[PDB]
C-alpha cells in the first residue's frame, strides 16, 4: 500500500513532430491524455534547498 | 631567479620602498637619498596585470544537469556519468595547477628580468665613469651631487662632461 493504495498508474511520453499525427488504439487500462503540451522557449533548472533571492 | 638579480647579487630588497618597484639609493657627499625608477615599475606591473586579465574571466559555455540529486538516476548510467565527471575534474585539476605553478616561474623570472634591464640601462649611462660594485651599486669617480643624480635617474645624465675627471681618478 502507497498511501493506502495498492494501485498504480504509471506514465509515458513521446515528442510528436509539427504537422505530425499520434494516434492510439486501446482496449481499456488507458489513463488518457486531455491537453498536449509546447515548450515555450529557454529557461535553467536546478535544485536546490536555500531561498530565491 | 633565471636572471640573478633578484635573490642573486643584489642581496635583498629595501622595505623602506614603498613608492615603486625598484629603485635607486645613492649616498654622496651631501647625505643619502632614495627614489624609485617608474618605467620599469610599470612595465612589470602592466605585464602582471596582462596575466590576470587573461585569466581573470570566464566562459559563455553553459552547462544543463544530467543526474539527480533528490532521485537517484539508473545505476550503470549513473555511473558511467560519474565516472566521465571524475576524470573531466582530474583533468581541470591538472589543467588548474600547472598554469598556476607556470604562470608563477614566469612572473618572478620576469621581475628578475626588468631588474636585469636597470641596472644593465644604468650601467651603460655611465659607460667609463663608474666601476662595477658587485652588489648593484656603481662606484662611481667623479663628485656627482644630489643634481647630478637625479640627471641619471632623468637618464639626462652626459657622460663625456664628467669623463675627464672620473677617468684620470681611475
Ligand atoms: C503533414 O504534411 C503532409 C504532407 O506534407 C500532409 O499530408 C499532412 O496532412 C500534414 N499533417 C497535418 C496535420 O497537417
Amino acid at each position: 500500500q502507497v498511501n493506502g493504495l495498492s494501485g498504480r498508474i504509471d506514465f509515458h511520453w513521446l515528442m510528436l513532430n509539427p504537422n505530425d499525427t499520434v494516434t492510439f488504439s486501446f482496449n481499456g487500462a488507458f489513463i488518457a491524455p486531455d491537453r498536449a503540451s509546447f515548450l515555450r522557449g529557454k529557461s535553467m533548472g536546478i535544485q536546490s534547498g536555500v531561498q530565491v533571492d | 631567479g633565471l636572471f640573478g638579480a633578484i635573490a642573486g647579487f643584489i642581496e635583498n630588497g629595501w622595505e623602506g620602498l614603498i613608492d615603486g618597484w625598484y629603485g635607486f639609493r645613492h649616498q654622496n657627499a651631501q647625505g643619502e637619498g632614495t627614489a624609485a625608477d617608474y618605467k620599469s615599475t610599470q612595465s612589470a606591473i602592466d605585464q602582471i596585470t596582462g596575466k590576470l586579465n587573461r585569466l581573470i574571466e570566464k566562459t559563455n559555455q553553459q552547462f544543463e544537469l544530467i543526474d539527480n540529486e533528490f532521485n537517484e538516476v539508473e545505476k550503470q548510467i549513473g555511473n558511467v556519468i560519474n565516472w566521465t565527471r571524475d576524470s573531466i575534474t582530474e583533468v581541470w585539476s591538472y589543467n588548474a595547477e600547472l598554469l598556476v605553478a607556470m604562470e608563477n616561474q614566469h612572473t618572478i623570472d620576469l621581475a628578475d628580468s626588468e631588474m636585469d634591464k636597470l641596472y644593465e640601462r644604468v650601467k651603460r649611462q655611465l659607460r667609463e665613469n663608474a666601476e662595477e660594485d658587485g652588489t648593484g651599486c656603481f662606484e662611481i669617480f667623479h663628485k656627482c651631487d644630489d643634481d647630478c643624480m637625479a640627471s641619471i635617474r632623468n637618464n639626462t645624465y652626459d657622460h663625456s662632461k664628467y669623463r675627464e675627471e672620473a677617468m684620470q681618478n681611475r
